[PDB]
């Protein structure tokens, strides 16, 4: 899908992805992270290999979306109440001055 | 936490007083002791309310503080009747905002407090309206 | 980013198992933090056997927020959707 | 050592059982460390 | 430790943990591979977000924006034994819930 | 009234940005500045107080020993790096090639990256796309560092250029030499450059008429003092088209020589005592970093004293290898060899491959299997030898505070008992064998993490550590029984592929409520009935229960009304 | 306290609470956690007026608990420019004379602010004497009621706490165990965003508006 | 640490070396104060050939170059003669 | 450590922090980031420094950029690619940074040497005259007179202009400068290859040198059009005999005071050098010389066409034959009488002008001819970059590091056995020197392998010279100098904004009664020589740096 028929070897990997963690920790670890720290990636730890070192949870399986809470709000905690002194700003705050 | 709005809408007195009225009517107007030594009074109204890490503190350290400070050479009470005409009464000519909150705040005796509030008095406006602009001190 | 509406809903209506597993496991943390629940028990507590009894009385009190790679995020309800 | 929460000072015990072996007090009964480490 | 001499350990992985990522689970290969082992409490900022000790990151003078999250500490470990010979590995943070 | 609260905000770790450290900010997380004859790194029995290599402002990896400004132990105190100075500097022998690349891309006598002004518009317009991958970013930068090697002269400066490699053949780290050999794309013009080269060696009668007679040739080399000012006039105007942004205050070439050695804290390398033999451990690393505290020492004593030239040489060609079997090993040798930080991270045994991905979980244990039909296949039966050291936190929620005081009041010596507590107030871990257990079991708070046995009815996983498919963690039930072996079933003896041949297959158990339910519903018995590479049912029944069943029901076994009777209550 | 002023919150609320409506735990939380809480470029709150527009709250996979943002107006403590508020005095020193009030705050001690006049101390258990030669040389004892003039908001907040000053301040505890006069570092606290200053006090009940 | 001398010597009693700080000092004033007058209309109608500046110099020529001060006092004595409720 | 060392701005960026730490002092807090990505990238478009910073959207992005526009701190260029989107790409310009770093010292410098108008308190209108003209960039007289009421000063200021538009340092039409140096020459030698296809066959010396010599005489009339022009015109119409027109527009500092600063460092080394009175002689020979010299900039080689083939050569028999053929420079001592000094053998004044004149040779200085009628320079900034470098090695440690660095580049770098022959000391000390200067990147090392193996034991040592790439660190080294200077300078501003300004605000009336407590007097004039001690360092060591500059 890149383009060419690329391996599952340790070149064919190194290609087709960004993650320098899963990139380095598969088959040579000596300078796949000096290779991104001469260069200065900036990965986007999004994955599954990336997010078991970190530990955060993953986009796959279970982690595919953020459960959430209704809130019920009936639309009666959105309207507030004005105090008795906001009618007096357009009555006598504009009085020729 | 962050602020979206500095100055939204500025407040003052007895409308603010009977929220904070309002806000003391979680447990009673008073009492204390005489629903701590009865029975239930609905399990003293559901098992002790919010009170308890520092809230004592607010509302009622200032609902003292709002009552009495007439700051009368001696040795107390608003309501609703005194207020929504003196909202309206006294808007009468070019005058400020800050000016009418520390009226509504603070209630002039004689001359003192409307002398202090009311910078350049005499240096920017003309007589008489210190004398007229004031019998409106005995709505309470 | 966008609120899209009950109109479009552009996602199957069916009930992934991954679902149930995240809803099951959620319900059952919420219920160990002391929240009340909604079906009648029997004299015991485990709140994942709980858990599945309020699955199987439809009363969870809460809502599927499934993503899409778009920023969609699409509301589905729990009592209105296809087990 | 003597870092202790309801008493102060008291003699310690690795446990035996349980392959569990952390340093607790007496008479009360409190941890008052993290797990053992060892080398 | 290993084996069964000195306490024990049952390690699993490289093959192992694979299969419930296999199955799909989340919160349980989140779990038994950080909380179950170890939880630790990295100390990170938004401005040059490096770790510090609890009270400061020491290389910005700030004492203000620490925010005492949790993470295993075998990151921690790779971390130090990383950014220890060259390289500055710097870790930004998003915010979970609002937008 | 003050009691100001700062607000709290969960925040997700999004991004990794990885730099180089820019050795100015290497002094900000500083703490020691180690530097003065760290040979001496015990205080003459006992762990030191000075600067050495060991050093109470560092941490501990001891029992009672005390430490830096946290105040606690190897358990608090997180660790704090340390500077160290350096004179005469060191390349970085995990960024040599990348070295190569930066200075064969830069010219000698300007320093500018050597490249048509047309041509690095062009490049800068065709690397800055908005749509860039790792294969892109290779595939153009690996794509203009060829023109730098072919092209034989400058931009602006008088002089030509050559071709940079490493000095002969090395392997050895011998031949850690840059050389730029300015001829070789000469052929027979460009005179003044070549006319100084072939002047210069004339001019003496004494020595050059056997110097040129013998090695008449130098491929002049490019040590670090020459590197480092090198990579000083370097100007970012065109710094972009060699993969470093100069936008962030860590993005200069002058920070990929070492001009600081980081040192490494005293909670990552530990100080191991007396083992069975009245001797301290002595750490290789700690003991690497004396030794390069130590020859820097020499140097920065030697070089303002005044020394020999060749001497020197030797001394600071053995400071450019000690640090680089120090860092990324096994490259010279001159069990030995010595572990740095890249045996650390190599395979199979450090901290990729072994200590991060696959890491020894808690809460787990190990015994033989023996076969039992008579359990459904939901349980494995756990038994109580292994089930009383099993726990599992049970956060007591106003419906079990009967069955949790029952497990109080019980004991943790019989088997439906409670071994820990934890109440709400921040106590460590309540033990009840020890202190009180009827006074204990009256209040029962409802934050209290009380850890009781395995009972019966609990989730636990199960797998084979030979794990060849998806389908060998099946999370299964708890079930109470004596002898201590392990039992299964035998109609999902098929997945784990068990022989029943004194072959052990481990236990796990979830710790939330989160990951027990997550287990039961995703990775149960009941719905794992299919192995997914062709969807067949593969848990069904194994040899004994398909050859008696076909005796059951072959043609011509028909049964009396007592044995059909008896065969018929005899399943449910 | 005379404002109504808007701000945002991210509100955790317990588990044990969801039996209970939502319009009073988002209350309850944020009456107990901004309850004395002074914010840099904000100030001092008392309490929460009430909620507007509040969405659907997410739920960390973590820890369970409801995690729901809010927005809402609070009242918090932001005066005018030329606020002319009344408190009495409490306190006597040599320097200034700080005035006292019925608990909202305390340190809003003056500066040397020129006032015309000025002794050293209180010798006969007065504190201000107003001479004013020769009229109105009356003063006024503890427990009068002064009308103060406020500068602008000067709300300087540090925090300059690294642990080394941490553990000098926890040798420091021990300092205040026993001994006869110790002293030390009782006295050093961190001023709480007020430095407010006053121009008149009113030496009584006998002035008007004068010297500003 | 600073081991050597490279002769920046202060001679004061100059002349020359007086009045070249006293005209780097002023020159400084006039620049830190930002631009002058209405003599920068010339620079905003320069144009020589410029679609893009000759639309940014004309939407520029209101900028705040010596307007600022004038606002300013205009602002305090309405300040002196009114009040008026805003941040400082 | 605590910071107080100083070393958060030390062993970082010497390049890119002088070129955006002055607009720090001069223009603000907003026109200073677009300069710091600027430089930091090299070539932006308008919408990428609006994506870089995220200060403001691309509204007061607007300012910043007219702001440094007319100041020359940045050059502009609108061309599009195939297509159209006429957008303007931006590179930086160097020289308005030059004239913000030199500003001061050229106002006070060209009163005393070159213009020669008037001296009788005058001092009150060059600063009104100058200041202004660096600070907003354009002159129009029409605008700029204006603010000035009388008109009997008017003829006055105007032949102050003609007077000191006769010797440049304003460039006239001011068309161009705006545009890069490098696409001068691209766009030049595309147009003059676009004009001649469908020919006899082409070959890489018919296109090359065709194309190459109408670029190089087509880009000379541009470089030599600002130099000299006449748009002083229209002698009068109804008055005003000599007056400029108000209508071009007139920039400042043409690059002819950078020329008259190097031959002020000439001078100071001819002074230095044998007579002195070869030195006021040669003073007011030398400064009525270098208004025709060729400038040091060099143009037709600033664009990368330096190749070691047919070019170089001609770079180097341009500045020997173009110095000798466009000044001309017909100078004797019959000349130099006609700008005569006031008493400066007294007497017999030609006679010995011929005899000083004529002794002053051999070396390099002032070569001379048999009926002299010019003077090259070609083998003399060298000279004295070289002489320069030397005496700050000599003011580095002692008089045996410069010894040393003397002997390596005069014996035709040798190796190190026979340095202790030309030596004092046997082994130490001369191992203590040349550890202390081969810290410095000046004095490099060789290495020879013995048994074709690289061995730090077995190889034999010589030195090169490598004399470039010192005087490069050495440039370097000063900009660092200044840098840091002037950034402690301005942490010095910062730390003390508020009583200076108080004082600033309203004092000024009442600075004999001084206004305030006697403590912050001391701290003002404290402060006041802190400031005079830095501009008086920045001076030296600015000149320091002129002089490692080509
Ligand atoms: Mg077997
Ligand atoms: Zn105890
Ligand atoms: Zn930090
Ligand atoms: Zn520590
Ligand atoms: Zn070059």
């Amino acid at each position: 899908y890149k383009g060419e028929v690329l391996g599952i070897t340790r070149f064919g990997l190194s290609k087709m992805r960004d993650s320098v963690l899963q990139l380095a920790s598969f088959e040579k670890t000596t300078d796949h992270l000096f290779d991104a720290a001469f260069y200065m990636k900036k990965d986007a730890v999004e994955g599954v290999s990336e997010c078991i070192i970190l530990g955060q949870t993953m986009s796959i399986g279970t982690g595919s979306f953020k459960v959430v809470k209704g809130t019920n709000i009936s639309e009666k905690d959105l309207v507030p109440k004005r105090c008795l002194f906001e009618s007096l700003s357009n009555e006598a705050a504009l009085k020729a001055n | 936490m962050k602020v979206l709005e500095e100055r939204n809408a500025f407040l003052s007195d007895y409308e603010v007083l009977k929220f904070l009225t309002d806000l003391e009517k979680k447990h009673l107007w008073d009492q204390k002791s005489l629903a701590a030594l009865k029975k239930s009074r609905s399990k003293g109204k559901q098992n002790r309310p919010y009170n308890h890490p520092e809230l004592q503190g607010i509302t009622r350290n200032v609902v003292n503080y709002l009552s009495i400070n007439k700051n009368f050479i001696n040795q107390s009470k608003m309501s609703d009747e005194s207020f929504a005409e003196l909202m309206t009464k006294l808007n009468s000519f070019k005058l400020f905002k800050a000016e009418k909150l520390q009226i509504v705040n603070q209630l002039p005796a004689n001359m003192v407090h409307l002398y202090s509030i009311v910078e350049e008095c005499d240096a920017r406006f003309d007589e008489k309206t210190i004398e007229e602009m004031l019998e409106i001190i005995s709505g309470y | 980013e966008k609120a899209i509406p009950k109109d479009q809903r552009a996602t199957t209506p069916y009930m992934t198992k991954y679902e149930r597993a995240r809803i099951l496991g959620t319900r059952a943390l919420q219920i160990s933090m002391n929240a009340p629940v909604f079906v009648d028990l029997e004299g015991e507590t485990d709140p994942l056997r709980i858990a599945m009894k309020e699955l199987a009385e439809k009363k969870i009190p809460l809502v599927i927020r499934r993503y899409l790679p778009d920023g969609s995020f699409e509301d589905w309800s729990v009592e209105e959707l296809i087990v | 050592m003597p870092v202790c929460k309801n008493c102060h000072g008291t003699e310690f015990e690795r446990d035996l059982s349980n392959a569990n072996n952390d340093l607790v007090c007496k008479a009360c009964g409190v941890v008052s460390e993290d797990n053992p480490i060892v080398s | 430790t290993e084996g069964r001499s000195r306490d024990g350990g049952l390690r699993l992985g490289e093959m192992e943990r694979d299969c419930v990522i296999a199955y799909g689970a989340s919160q349980l290969l989140l779990e038994r591979l950080m909380i179950s082992s170890d939880a630790f409490e990295v100390d990170v900022c938004d401005k040059c977000g490096l770790m510090g000790y609890s009270g400061w990151c020491t290389t910005c003078k700030s004492a203000e924006n620490i925010i005492k999250m949790t993470i295993p500490y075998a990151a921690k470990l790779l971390f130090q034994e990383l950014l220890s010979m060259n390289i500055a590995p710097r870790l930004r943070l998003e915010d979970i819930f609002q937008q | 009234m003050k009691e100001v609260v700062v607000s709290e905000t969960p925040k997700r770790i999004k991004g990794l940005e990885f730099s180089a450290l820019s050795a100015a900010d290497i002094v900000a997380q500083s703490e020691v500045e180690v530097s003065t004859r760290d040979l001496f790194d015990l205080e003459k029995d006992r762990a030191p107080k000075a600067n050495g290599a060991l050093d109470p402002k560092m941490g501990v990896s001891s029992s009672s020993l005390e430490c830096a400004t946290c105040h606690g132990n190897l358990a608090s105190c997180h660790g704090h790096f340390g500077h160290l100075k350096l004179a005469l500097p060191v390349f970085h022998i995990g960024y040599f090639k990348a070295t190569i690349q930066i200075l064969q891309g830069i010219c000698k006598n300007c320093s500018a990256i050597l490249l048509s002004e047309t041509d690095k518009r062009q490049f800068l317009h065709e690397l800055r796309r908005p749509g860039v991958d790792n294969l892109r970013r290779m595939g153009i930068l690996k794509k203009i560092l060829d023109q730098c090697k072919k092209q034989r002269r400058c931009l602006h400066c008088g002089a030509l250029n050559g071709v940079v490699k490493k000095a002969a053949a090395g392997a050895g780290s011998a031949a850690l030499k840059i050389i730029h050999d300015t001829f070789r794309w000469v052929g027979k013009k460009s005179a003044p450059e070549k006319d100084i080269w072939v002047g210069e060696w004339k001019e003496v009668l004494a020595h050059n008429p056997e110097l040129e007679r013998y090695v008449k040739r130098c491929m002049d080399d490019l040590n670090p003092l020459k590197t480092l000012n090198l990579f000083k006039q370097i100007k970012s105007a065109d710094c972009e088209l060699l993969g470093i942004d100069a936008t962030v205050p860590s993005g200069r070439p002058e920070t990929y020589i070492w001009r600081y050695l980081p040192a490494p804290p005293v909670c990552i390398r530990p100080s191991v005592m007396m083992q069975d033999s009245p001797a301290s451990n002595e750490d290789d690393l700690t003991v690497k970093l004396t030794e390069i505290v130590w020859t820097s020492s020499l140097i920065k004593a030697g070089l303002d004293k005044g020394i020999s030239i060749n001497n020197m040489m030797e001394h600071w060609d053995y400071l450019q290898l000690t640090v680089a079997m120090y860092i990324n090993s096994d490259s010279v040798n001159p069990v030995k060899p010595i572990r740095g930080f890249c045996q650390r991270l190599k395979g199979k045994q450090g901290r990729f491959r072994g200590n991060l991905s696959g890491k020894r979980v808690d809460f787990s244990g190990r015994t033989v299997i023996s076969p039992d039909p008579n359990l459904s296949i939901d349980e494995v039966a756990v038994p109580d030898r292994v089930a009383k050291v099993l726990t599992y936190p049970e956060k007591v929620t106003r419906y079990n505070r009967h069955k949790l005081q029952e497990l109080i009041v019980n004991g943790p010596n019989v088997h439906p008992g409670a071994n820990y507590l934890l109440k709400r107030n921040e106590d460590a871990r309540r033990n009840l064998r020890y202190g009180d257990r009827m006074k204990l079991a009256k209040n029962l708070q409802i934050g209290d993490v009380v850890e009781r046995h395995l009972e019966d009815g609990d989730v636990v996983l199960f797998n084979r550590q030979p794990s060849l498919h998806r389908l060998s963690i099946l999370s299964h039930y708890a079930k109470i029984r004596p002898w201590r072996t392990f039992r299964l079933n035998e109609c999902v003896c098929t997945p784990y592929n068990a022989d029943f041949d004194g072959d052990e297959m481990n236990l796990h158990v979830p710790q939330t409520e989160e990951a027990r339910a997550e287990a039961i519903n995703l990775m149960g018995v009941k719905n794992n009935l299919l192995t997914p590479k062709s969807g067949e049912p593969i848990i069904a029944a194994t040899q004994d229960f398909i050859t008696g069943s076909y005796l059951i029901s072959h043609k011509d076994s028909f049964y009396d009304r007592a044995t059909l009777t008896q065969l018929l209550s005899m399943m449910s | 306290m005379f404002i109504l002023s808007k701000i945002a919150d991210l509100v955790r609320i317990p588990p044990d609470q969801f039996h209970r409506d939502t319009i009073s735990a988002i209350t309850h939380q944020l009456n107990n956690k901004f309850a004395n809480k002074i914010i840099p470029n904000v100030g001092l709150c008392i309490t929460i007026y009430d909620l507007l527009t509040v969405e659907e709250g997410q739920l960390k996979p973590g820890d369970g608990s409801s995690y729901i943002n809010v927005t809402f107006r609070a009242v918090v403590f932001k005066p005018f420019l030329g606020e002319i508020v009344t408190g009495w005095i409490s306190k006597c020193t040599a320097e200034g004379i700080k005035v006292s009030l019925l608990g909202i705050f305390d340190d809003i001690f003056i500066p040397q602010n020129m006032l015309f006049e000025g002794c050293y101390y209180t010798p006969e258990e007065s504190a201000w004497i107003w001479p004013m030669d020769e009229e109105t040389k009356l003063y006024f004892d503890v427990n009068e009621k002064i009308r103060f003039r406020i500068e602008r908001e000067v709300f300087v907040d540090v925090k300059p706490k690294s642990p080394k000053e941490r553990e000098l301040e926890e040798r420091a505890q021990l300092e205040n165990e026993i001994e006869g006069k110790n002293e030390e570092t009782p006295q050093n606290e961190k001023p709480p965003a007020y430095a407010l200053l006053g121009s008149c006090q009113t030496d009584g009940m006998g002035l008007v508006s004068w010297w500003e | 640490e600073f081991p050597s001398i490279p002769l920046p010597i202060n001679g004061p009693i100059t002349n020359k070396e007086r009045s070249l700080a006293v005209k780097y000092i002023n020159f400084g004033k006039t620049v830190k104060d930002g631009p002058f007058y209405t003599g920068s209309m010339s620079l905003i109608i320069d144009q020589q050939e410029n679609s893009k500046s000759g639309k940014r110099k004309p939407n520029i020529i209101l900028d705040e170059d010596d307007t600022n001060d004038g606002i300013e006092r205009y602002s305090d004595k309405y300040l002196k003669k009114r009040k008026i409720g805003i941040s400082i | 450590v605590m910071t107080i060392s100083s070393l958060e701005q030390r062993t970082l960026n010497p390049d890119l922090f002088l070129y955006k730490e002055l607009v720090k002092a001069h223009l603000g807090e907003r026109a200073a980031s677009v300069i710091g990505m600027l430089v930091a990238l090299g070539r932006l478009s308008v919408r990428e420094l609006v994506e870089k910073i995220d200060g403001m959207d691309v509204d007061s992005v607007k300012t910043t950029l007219v702001s440094l526009t007319q100041l020359r701190c940045v050059k502009y260029l609108q061309e599009t690619a195939i297509s159209g989107k006429k957008t303007t790409y931006y590179y930086y310009n160097e020289e308005g940074i030059h004239i913000l770093l030199y500003s001061g010292l050229i106002i006070d410098e060209i009163i005393t040497q070159m213009r020669v108008n008037d001296e009788e308190e005058h001092k009150q209108l060059v600063a009104e005259i100058v200041q202004n003209v660096i600070s907003l960039g354009s002159l129009t007289v029409e605008d700029y007179l204006s603010s000035v009421t009388s008109d009997s000063m008017k003829y006055t200021i105007s032949s102050l202009f003609v007077q000191l538009c006769e010797m440049g340092y304003l460039i006239q039409i001011s068309k161009l400068h705006y545009t890069p140096i490098e696409d001068l020459w691209q766009f030049l030698y595309e147009k003059h290859y676009k004009n001649i296809p469908r020919n006899s066959p082409l070959s890489d010396l018919k296109k090359r040198s065709q194309a190459k010599m109408n670029a190089k005489t087509d880009f000379a009339k541009i470089i030599n059009k600002p130099n000299e022009l006449s748009q002083i015109l229209t002698v009068d119409p109804k008055t005003s005999l000599r007056i400029v027109k108000p209508t071009v527009s007139l920039t400042i500092n043409l690059d002819r005071f950078m020329k008259g600063r190097r031959s002020k460092q000439l001078i100071n080394l001819a002074k230095t050098r044998v007579g002195s009175v070869t030195a006021q002689v040669y003073k007011i020979a030398l400064r009525l010389t270098e208004q025709k010299s060729p400038k040091i900039r060099d143009p037709l080689t600033q664009t990368g066409l330096l190749q070691d083939l047919e070019e170089a050569k001609s770079f180097q028999d341009e500045a020997e034959l173009v110095e000798e053929k466009t000044p001309g420079l017909t100078f004797n001592a019959i000349d130099l009488a006609r700008h005569l000094p006031a008493e400066l053998h007294s007497a017999s004044l030609i006679n010995s002008h011929l005899k000083i004149l004529a002794s002053s040779n051999f070396p390099f200085l002032n070569e001379t001819k048999p009926g002299v009628y010019y003077v090259p320079y070609s083998k003399l900034m060298p000279v004295l970059k070289s002489s320069v470098y030397e005496y700050v090695i000599a003011s580095t440690l002692g008089p045996s590091a410069m010894r040393l660095s003397r002997c390596i580049r005069d014996n035709k770098l040798v190796s190190e056995k026979i340095i202790n022959s030309t030596a004092l000391m046997k082994e130490k000390d001369i191992r203590s020197t040349l550890a202390s200067l081969i810290r410095y990147n000046s004095v490099e090392i060789q290495e020879v392998p013995r048994t074709a193996d690289r061995s730090a034991s077995r190889a034999v040592f010589l030195f090169r010279c490598k004399e470039t790439h010192s005087y490069n660190f050495m440039r370097q080294n000063l900009e660092w100098n200044m840098a840091n200077l002037l950034f402690k300078k301005e942490k010095l501003k910062q730390e003390n904004s508020t009583l200076l300004k108080k004082a600033n605000r309203d004092d000024v009336k009442g600075r004999e009664n001084e206004l305030l407590l006697p403590s912050e007097l001391n701290q003002l004039k404290m402060v006041n020589e802190r400031e005079l001690n830095v501009f008086a360092r920045l001076s030296r060591l600015l000149s320091l740096w002129e002089v490692f500059q080509m």
